[PDB]
This record gives structure tokens, C-alpha cells and sequence, in this order.
């Protein structure tokens, strides 16, 4: 039949359908999303995170430390 | 994401009702801010995800839409209201562009 | 399950007014509304239909350009955003939820809001 | 809660100016900041985005490779450093401040500077 | 409501040659389009069309096996691609949209594009 | 892989229980799970579903809201809280996986598991 | 995010089962935790990540849900398992907030 | 492994007063920590947070500016110091525990003091 | 989804037109990329989503089609542009798979 | 911008082999990519993608569970650990970036490396 | 995080080639090193941060890897060589955990 | 560049054994050790942690309030000090030099010592 | 922590305008330093901590940046300013280490 | 404030050769000082440090056991006993103070020397 109204039929199902492919779409955008929340996280861990560099930190202040025990 | 809005200068008087209309080239989904910039400061926001107001916004402003098409009301217009309104779209994988912007004046 | 509009009242003509629709007690992100009018005198009249994304939208033949319909899925709410009214809009504007149907071709409105009255006047 | 620029004047094309921008009133470590170009007979038009660490940068793509955007936690203060100048930048740069959102899709710029003036010109 | 054809030009017979045609100031993921030819001494001549989303096509005996309809519902376009060309395919090509009809048996050609002139010669 | 359930039991007409179900093998983030009740002297029937995220769920006519399904991609579980438990729902509960489908419309349920039994009496 | 628990009363004899859910206002993921608070104390950590055990707690309490559904049981009440059970919400960017919390009494 | 708060007591609008919450038994410049009120007729309420260092801190929108929370690891002892009382702010005030975790995300509060009354009437 | 190729190698002269058929098994839209690796390199882009072009490819070539249709046109072949040139497409929920390939000759 | 592979040679079959892949002149932590093999008298073929973060991965049917595909963004290197090589394994394998797209179904690869040659015989 | 390693056991001649395989239970990012120890002695630093090498060892040993799969590859195996090898991870906020270690054998 | 403990020997259960590890060759002043733990038919186990000045320290689950780690700056010496043994606690004990790292997430352990074996028995 | 020093030699004029650019290897957050050759003398320092001024320098020099990128901008080009910069980090792990200098010479 | 350096000279390779420098117009029993080397051709490579108590010093790696720094509070003089010289030490070598600073982080090199010719040949 080639006469057939090719239009959308707008009186259609405009409902969820609910047999969607729910699986993880394996081909997605796998990059950065520029767009994202670039602030603090404030439930970040706030412990002490016990896996740090416990070396001598060769950069530190040589100096004379002037506030230093001016006592016996 | 091309963004523009209409109409570029919208005469009204203290007291009228006023309505800017921002049409995005793209699906912006509900992402979308609205700022005012009166001469010679800098913009101040007072819609955010095109539905909220931000804090210290008079309940004046009101703004709503999805997609492409959104619509920034003010219920009534004060003197302290007439300045040059902006759109800003920020989708998920897009980056922040600007509307022209349109200029409210007295009548 | 409570389908309640809002943003109604007596505007000029020429002036634009939006209106609202919020939804609760349902998922609204699976549904397609609609907004039908009630114009005292005669019967009911569909105006616009929103299909559930976004993605497609239909008008009256005699609201094409003038009226636009779109939802927030995060915020549960519909606009029906209405541009250049008349005297002729004069009416109740109702929400409709078409009911979930097992075919491809849709089901009647199955909840409808409580209306919002807009009327149009000099 | 006040954000400042500095550091704007008038050189030549292909020469390079720095900014700066100060900010007081609030903790300025915990928030991602942008710059926003403003050309006359022009809308806003956006610039560069420091991540609230410097650990990520995305720029316009007409300035990428001569414009640099980095932070310093430490004294409260953002800076431009604009490389290769020509006569298009001509422009007030303002400073934005990312809104806080309980989400992971950013936010609008809520706190805006006053802008500073640069002019290329010969 | 627009629609402009483009692509048009000279080719030696046996070469390809494709169609372009874009759709403007009207929804086009809601139209199912024709292509119809017009030779100089001749009437119209129906040749493909295309099913509102390339589900279905149908095309004139005469150029079964060598054309090829498809469109691209995210640009608005349409591509008619001519394998083989002839010296008897010599005409203008138009674009032609299905206006709405409230039945299932379609109804005339609604929108016409200017067309563009294809030639075959040695 | 494997697909192993938990939480069964005997519990009393109205009250509440919780099942379990612990995927091992194969990427358990990236499949839409559903639970399938096996009532003796008749044939299997459809629960719930779990959209890979959460985001989705649909529930069977009969247990909508004393029914709640929900994932937790980090353990590689499944959950069905059941509530408001009748005499009707004595049977052994299944998890089924969708199979990849290259396509919008999903697929069978491949991996099933052991099942659970569930028996609800006074 | 607000965080609401129900039933708010919850009578249990010793040896029941008692089930107390907890329902949040927007996704949470897996981050919630349920707390203990007898009459004039502070609060016990009972569940955290909505599924573990904190150590030295018994085994009669478990925890599941993932999303805005979620729901605390105990297999078998105990005499001195009578006390307010709160709910508590860390997400990625949001802050700590509590519910309302369920008091089981005696039947 | 203990903690108790102490400094709690009466005072009239407007005045100022300072808690204090001296922790033992346990690495206390090894853990962040958190203020966390209980008024009668409402649920516990989340107050402020220090980080482990006095680096980053962040308090309820309620009580930004009027409370100022400060930690003294020397001594294993926090300080939450309030300005400018209202009559809302009649609470029990509780020191709260991060607990360990083995990710970037922070945990739930294990170890609560037994809390200190703070009442604010004329 | 197995794309082919036709003609597997065709030869052409300079400033001659040339077109590449890419046929689809099953619809894919309009998601499809054209690569072009001349002979002990690496493959560059030349068109992407089937019609838009690669910055830096001259406006030359050109691609169109939708569907299981795709081809690929050369406007005035250049003496560089004698390569192969390979066929791919990633629909939503298919995995990326690459034609065949045709080698474009000098006559 | 730059994208140079190393790790190629012969190996025996069921020998294990790891492949490396370098990037420069762009920030590599961005970027989701691949790894393409092309046997000689056979198209390409793809084998695996790393998403952005290490977090998600796919590989071809006819590889999974011999190669491991892993990325360490610190220093900007790829590695496709191939284990159990067999005589079919003897390919050229190159590296892709998958190119930015403003929306959430990817795009193609637009640097490609100059591929390493691996052979698998006795 | 629980460690374990892949084959326990592992036969190889003079100058063969060498795969031991480290999976880890959880992501360690890229935190990770492989140790020798010879029967009687203390075990010796080969390789740092799952790929760099250690200052003295060898140009033969090297590794590769991140998340939860690590290998150590050996190019030529020498009669030196024959000794367990074990795999420790220090995660961000996680402690020291160690394998079990896979002993390499004469032939 | 040397490392030697000492101490060992054999206790019976319930009694106290200290250890010790001279350094040699290097400034043991300025890295932090750990103790592990070599039970024969398992892996190394980690121990105890010295944070280069005695300040910070931490230690397995296991042995938490009964093994107490203190280092002498003075004369290059590490202590580790158990109290209440178990037959549990019978293996090789070494010490381990922490590597010195451009960053703050530490490094693996270089230098390891001969070991000292603890036996516990009745 | 490699430094390099870009462009490696710059012409000038008098009342000019100079900018030397640093970069650096690895993150050296806001620890760095410029200073100033002239030929048969000692070096004196410039700038501390990337931002600051040395007492007793003129106010003519400035410099900018942080974590990988730095520069040293001179307003105004004097004639006892031709000499060669260099750029010095210290962070804090690392150890002091210096970019190869460039020269500024009269045009 | 004059830092004046001497000892230098010309040597054979494998012999020893000590530097001083001495310091004057400041306290220098409060400073840290470098020794800094510059061969023509290439840049400043930093060599010693000493702590202004010669409790901790640190060498480059190329010149560690084979240079000494040493200072002596009471004649305000550094030493730099070098041991074992090869082609490559050949260079001028700078004192360096290290600059006052208000935090742990140390500071830049204020004070520097006039330098002093060391040059070793056969």
C-alpha cells in the first residue's frame, strides 16, 4: 500500500513503555563532562587519612625559629 | 548551543506585566539561568534551573519552561526593575553560553 | 495520586500568562499529560499534549503558535505557556493523565486536575 | 562577600596581560570560579573555568593555547594570564563564582565582579 | 515553512550524484516527504517517498535498484542519491511534503521546494 | 557467574520481609535484574524490574506498593522488600537477568537463580 | 533532602519482629546510617552504608534499601531493644540530616 | 574510649556562650568532628563540622555567622562558641565522631558524648 | 551490525569524482565515521555522525545518507588523496565495527 | 597533540604480552579510549574502551577474559595486558581518542597512533 | 582490601618469560609493589607505584597496571631470580595489606 | 646502608618481649618505619607504623593495645614493644624503611631487615 | 621536578614590555622564585612564594601563577634590567631545583 | 649583609679540595644556608643544605659521600670539604641564605655570594 498516511499518527501510546533495552548502553560518551559540579564536596573524608607521607619533608623552614624557649 | 531571545527591547511602565522569551538551538532539558545587568555593574542572577529563585530575588520574578523554550515573568514591574536581562544555558556535556540579552525601558 | 494546577487569573488581551500544573502521588516521569479547556456553553476542547520527554508536543488547530506546553520531569510539573490570548480563551484549563494501555495507541484521560479559571477581558 | 578584579589596561597586539582577581568575604577554597568576557555589541560570552583545585581547566575554544586560568587557594585570588593579544580581546572580563549545588551537575554563577577593562589597540 | 533543495549540477552518465533538501520553519520529524521530477515537455513524475522515518520507502519502476531516499530527522534534511544516471533523468527535482490528513489514506502535497535542475549529457 | 538469593522464610500474614539476592562473575552494574514468582500449580509470573540504576522500576498489578525493589550496585545485591505479606504469595522467588540486546527493546532473562522459598500462613 | 520515618509508633512485644523504614525525599544512594537513642543518652551507631554492621552490635539487626527506600529489622526484639531509632543521610553534596525517628514501646 | 561535653547551662537573647567537649581515650587529632543538636519536639539536627585540622569547616544555614566551631588537638578538645543566642537555639548539644573509612566519602557518627543542655529564655 | 563496502577498489584520476557506498546491515541511524589511512600510518578522521566534517579535513569531501545508505564523496581527487578508506559505525546499542575498506587507485 | 603505542615484538602462543600507550600534547585524564586491532587481509577491529576513569570497560566477545585493558591517568599511558595469546592474536594495534561530543552517545576516534605490530607464532 | 595473587606456584626455565598476575579486591588505583624475597633473607623493593622501577634492580622485571589488575613481567629469567614475589597495596585511606606470594620454581 | 633488629627469642604466652632495630649507614632520623610480620605458610602482615618522630602511629586490629612502637632518634633504634602474647604471635619480625616520596601518599618499603624470629609457646 | 624557562632569549627596547614564562614538570603549587644575573655577579632574588616582592626591588616587577605554570612580567624595561632570570622551585617534597635562564638583550 | 666565599682554586681529579665562606653584617648562627653550583652551559644546580645547627643536612644525589657541608656558628663560616673531584665538578660555586619566612615551608635564596672558581683538569 502505497497510500497510506505516512504522517505520526499523533494519537499514539505516549506512555513510559516499559520494555526499554534496561541494560547499560554500552556505547554512552566516555569523556569529562565539562559541566560538572566543581565545588568542595563537603562530605568529603574528613579523617586523617593514615596512608600519607611519613618522611622527613626535606623542604621545610631552616630558619632560627625566633618564638623559640627563651628560658634556662 | 545557540541561544537567543526575543523580544530585544521591551518598552513597559511601572506596574505592567513583563515576559522575556529564551529559545535554545538545542534540548537544554531544565538547565538554565537568568541574570540582570543594569550599566555599569555586573550581573546579578535571579533564576537558577530555570525554575528557582535564588536567595534575596523578590518573589516578583518567576520563570518556567523545559526543552527549548523558556519564559521569564515578572509579575510586576518596579523602578528598580528595568535593566538588560540575560539567559544562560548549562547542559550536561555543553559548556555555559550566553543570550543576547533584552533590554527592559520605561515607556 | 493528586493532579492540582495553579498560575490562573484575569489578564488583558495581547498579554501572555503561564500557567502550572503540579503532580503528586504518581511517577509523573512515565506519563504523557494533556490540558483540555471547559468553556461554559459548550463542550470540552483538547489544547495540547506533551509526550512524556518532551520529545513531541501537538496544539488545537486554533492555538498553533501561540500556546506552548513543557514539563519539569524533576519538579513533577507542566506549563502551559500562553502567548497573544483573546476573548475566545476564555475557559477552565484542566490537566488529563492518559492512562497506561498495552498497545500503541494510547488510552482516555484518566485523571484530571481540579482547573484553573483564565478569563480574558477589557 | 565582595569579588574584585585588577590588573586591566591597554597594550598592543601580541603583547601579554595578566589579571587578577581578589576575593573576600567567604572561603574562597571551596569554590570553582569562571571568567566571563563582556565585548560591547556582543553578549556575555565565556572564557575559562578553574576546578576548585587547578587540578581541571577548560577554555573557550578560541582561546585555548593563549590564555592560562590558574588559582591560589592561598591568598584568595584568581588569575588570567592572557598570552598573544590581538585586537578581538577587547572586552570586560568578569569573575564568577560557582553555586553551591546538592547535586553533580554544577550550578549557575551567582557572584559577579565589577568587571575590568582591557583594550588591545595600536 | 521552507524547504530548500541544493545539490544539483552536471554529471556524465554512469557517474552518482546525491540530493540534498532542508527543511525549515516547520517540524520536519513529523512529515513524510516526496521527491517528484519535472522534464521539460513532460508532466509531473512521482518518483520515491520516504516514511517518517525510513521504516518504509516505494519507488517509480523506473528507478528501482538506483535510488536510494533517506532523511535525517536530526538536520532536517532529506537525501535522494542517484546511482547510474541517464540520459533520461534529465528534469528538476522538488521536494514535496504530506500535508496532515485525519484518515489513513494521506492526502495531496502540501509544500513544494523550488527544486533543482539535474542534467545527464555526454 | 552466578546468581544465588537469600532472606527466605516463614512469616506471618502482615508482616515484613526482606529478600536478598548476590550476583558474582560478571559485572553486576550493567544489567536490568527482575524478580519471577513461581506459585506451585501455576506457571511463573513477573514481580518487578530494576533499570540498571535504580532510576526505574515497575511493579506487577498485584503488589504495587507493598512490593519495593531496589539495587545496590557496590555489593552486588538485589533487594525486594515485601510488605503487608497475604496468604496469596507463597512462592519461590527467582532473580533474572536481561540478556544485551542490541537494540531499544531488551531481551529474555538468561541467568536465573536458585530461588528462594517464601511461605506466608497462620 | 528531608528524610521522614514511619511508622512514628511502633508497639512490639519481646520476640516479635519489628520492621522501621525510612524514606528519602531525594536519591541518597547507598549513604545512611540508623542510629539507637535510649531515653537520656546519646545516640548508638547501629547501620552504616544502609547495609553493615557496626562493630559490637548485635546480629538481630540488619539493614536494606538502596535509592529513597530503606528499612531497618530485627529479627528478634529484645527487652532492651525499646528506644527511638533515628535516620541519617550522607550523600555525595549533601549535608547530614536526621529524620523525625520511631519510638517502639512495649504492647 | 570516652567523650562528654561540658559548659552547657542558661542564658538570656543575645548573650554569647561557649561549649567545650574534651575527648579521651582515643587519637582525637586523628578524627573530624561534629556539633549535633536534639531539640525536644524535633529530630537531632546537624550543627557544624571541623576537619581533622582546623583547615575546612562548614555549619547549618541556620547558624552561619553566629556560631564558631574550633578544635584544640594539643589538648583532645573541640569548641563550639555560639554569638548571639536566639530562643530557637534551646537544644542539647552532642560532639559527634567520623568514623573511619576506608574511601574518600566520609562515614556516619559512631561515638556520641552524652550531650550538654543549652538553654536560652529571659 | 556488518557494514560492506562497494566498490571494494576503484581507480580515478585527479580532479575526477569520486563515491564511496557504505551499506549497513541494520539501521544505524545516523551515528557512522569515515576514517582514511594511507599505507603504514594510522587512520585520521574525515567525517563524523555521516555528514558533519573533522576540523582540519577540506571542504573536498563530503558525506550524506541515513539509515543502512552512506556514502562518501570525493568532489576533485587530489594526489593526496590516494588512500583507503574505512567505514565505522556506533549506533546507541551496538559496539563500533569497521568496513572493509576500499583503496582509491590512480587510474 | 601526540599518541605514540610501545610494548610490540613476538611472543609464543600461550605466552602473555602487555602493550603500552603514551599520550602527549593534550590532558589524557579527559579522554575515554580505545584499542583497534588490524590484521593484515582483514579490516579493523575493535577490542576494548576504558571509560574516562577506569571505572568502566567493555571488551569483543572474542576477547574477553585474555585481554585487560587499564589506563593510569598520573602518567598519561595506556595498557592492554593481553594474556593467552594465540596464532589469531597476530595484529597491528593502535590506540583511539574518542572525540569530545556535546551530548550522551559518544563519538568516533579522532587521533589514532601509529600502531605496534604484534606476532604470535613458534 | 584483600590481595590475592595468580598462580601460586609457577614453573619456568633460564631465559624464559614470566607473567604473575596481583588482583586486588577493591580499586587501589595505581598505589601498589612487588617484593623478592629469597628463602632466609629479607624481601627487596623491585618495583614502586605498580610501575616505575626501583633504583639497582634490573632492566628485566618490569609491571603495568591500574584498578584491580597488576602483572609482573619478567623478559629473561636468570638463575638469580627464583624466589617468591609478593604484592602490597597502600590505598589512599587504606592500610598495608600484603599477598600471598607466588613461588617461582626450576624446571 | 643497613638494617639489623634484634630481640628475638622464645616466651611463654602472657609474658612481655621487647624488640629492637639499629640502623646503620644512613639518618634513621628522617624516615618512618614499620614493623611487619612474616607468619611462615602466609603472606607479610603489616604491624605498626612510626611517623618519623614519634608523633603519629598506627597499628593492626589485632594488635592494638598490647603492642606499643616508639623509635630513639638518638641512637638509631627502633622499639617494639609487645605485652600479653598469644600463640597467634609467632613469626619473623622486619622492619621496613619507608621510601622517600616527591608527593604525600608515601612509598613501599625499601629496605627491609634479616628479622628476628618470636616463637610462643608452652 | 624538571623547570624550563621559555622563550630562551628575548630582545628589547627600553620602556618595553618583557614576559618571561616558567614552566614546571610537576605541580609546584605557589613555591617559586625569579632572579637576576648580571654577568660577573651574584644573583639576587626577585620574587618569593611566585607572587611577592623581595624588599628593596623595584615595583617595576611582577609575576603570576601557580601549580605548573608561571610568568615575570617587567612593566617597564629599564637599562639596568638586561640580565639573565632564572626560575627556582621549592615544594614540598621536592628539593630546589633550577630552569636553564634566559637572557634579555637590547634590541 | 656581605657573604665573601674563598678556597677555590685548580685541582686534579681525585684529590680534595675545602671551601669557606664567610658571612658578616647579620646573625648567621639563625640561617640555613645552600651551596649552589653553576657550570657554563647549563643552569644553577643546587648542591648542600646545612640547618642551622647541623642537626639534618641533604646533598644532591650526584654529590652524595664525596661532599661535606659543615658550618661553624662561632666563626661565622660554612665548610664544604670535597672529596674525590671529577671533570664534571668543575663549576662557580655560591653560598646562599635562606630567607625569613612566617610559616614551615622555607623561602627563597636572598643573600647570595660573589662565587669562587673551582676547576679540576689532568
Amino acid at each position: 500500500d502505497p497510500n497510506a498516511n505516512p504522517n505520526v499518527d499523533p494519537n499514539a501510546n505516549p506512555n513510559a513503555n516499559p520494555n526499554a533495552n534496561p541494560n547499560a548502553n554500552p556505547n554512552a560518551n566516555p569523556n569529562a563532562n565539562p559541566n560538572a559540579n566543581p565545588n568542595a564536596n563537603p562530605n568529603a573524608n574528613p579523617n586523617a587519612n593514615p596512608n600519607a607521607n611519613p618522611n622527613a619533608n626535606p623542604n621545610a623552614n631552616p630558619n632560627a625559629n625566633p618564638n623559640a624557649n627563651p628560658n634556662a | 548551543i545557540q541561544m537567543t531571545q526575543s523580544p530585544s527591547t521591551l518598552s513597559a511602565s511601572v506596574g505592567d506585566r513583563v515576559t522575556i522569551t529564551c529559545r535554545a538551538s538545542q534540548s537544554v532539558s531544565t538547565w538554565l539561568a537568568w541574570y540582570q545587568q543594569k550599566p555599569g555593574q555586573g550581573p546579578k542572577l535571579l533564576i537558577y534551573e530555570a525554575s528557582s529563585l535564588e536567595s534575596g530575588v523578590p518573589s516578583r520574578f518567576s520563570g518556567s519552561g523545559s526543552g527549548t523554550e523558556f519564559t521569564l515573568t515578572i509579575s510586576s514591574l518596579q523602578p528598580d526593575d528595568f535593566a538588560t536581562y540575560y539567559c544562560q544555558q548549562y547542559n550536561s556535556y555543553s559548556f555555559w553560553t550566553f543570550g543576547q540579552g533584552t533590554k527592559v525601558e520605561i515607556k | 495520586v493528586q493532579l492540582v494546577e495553579s498560575g490562573g487569573g484575569v489578564v488583558q488581551p495581547g498579554r501572555s500568562l503561564t500557567l502550572s500544573c503540579a503532580a503528586s502521588g504518581f511517577t509523573f516521569s512515565n506519563y504523557g499529560m494533556h490540558w483540555v479547556r471547559q468553556t461554559p456553553g459548550k463542550g470540552l476542547a483538547w489544547v495540547a499534549i506533551i509526550w512524556y520527554d518532551g520529545s513531541k508536543t501537538y496544539y488545537e488547530d486554533s492555538v498553533k503558535g501561540r500556546f506552548t506546553i513543557s514539563r519539569d520531569n524533576s519538579k513533577n510539573t507542566l506549563y502551559l505557556q500562553m502567548n497573544s490570548l483573546r476573548v475566545d480563551d476564555t475557559a477552565v484549563y484542566y490537566c488529563a493523565r492518559v492512562r497506561h494501555s498495552s498497545s500503541r495507541h494510547g488510552s482516555a484521560f484518566d485523571l484530571w486536575g481540579q482547573g484553573t479559571l483564565v478569563t480574558v477581558s477589557s
